């Protein structure tokens, strides 16, 4: 559901 | 363009973070936000990193930061920007993981931010 860390 | 307004969203033994929204009518699909890093503490900041995350949804892109070192005592901020799209018009959720040195203390805070404005992503 949650992206990557950027 | 209407104005958002900005959102205090963590404050530690004097350093602030605070997010300020852009919404260019131009391109209805984009939101900048702009995290602004504050420090009226008697104690520099050093090696500061935010990294931010986003539902899958939605796309996100980070901009250099204006710096790593927030000065004590209402020092030069640092600026970041983070380019956002969302064309589906998802409700936005962020989530902010910051890293600094503060106090010869080594500062690991993560959070989900609340209250974010409708007017981010409607």
């Amino acid at each position: 559901e949650w992206g990557p860390w950027v | 363009s209407a104005p958002i307004p900005d959102l205090k969203v963590f404050e530690r033994e004097g350093v602030q973070l605070n997010l300020s929204f852009i919404r260019p009518p131009e391109n209805p699909a984009l939101l900048l936000i702009t995290i602004t890093a504050t420090n009226f503490s008697e104690g520099d900041v050093t090696h500061f990193i935010c990294q931010a995350a986003v539902p899958k949804s939605l796309q996100l892109q980070l901009q250099a930061p204006s710096g790593n070192t927030v000065p004590a005592r209402g020092g030069l901020p640092i600026t970041q920007l983070f380019r956002i799209l969302n064309p589906n018009k998802a409700p936005l959720r962020l989530k902010l993981r910051l890293t600094y040195d503060h106090f010869h203390q080594s500062v690991q805070e993560i959070f989900e931010v609340n209250n974010l404005p409708v007017e981010s992503w409607q």
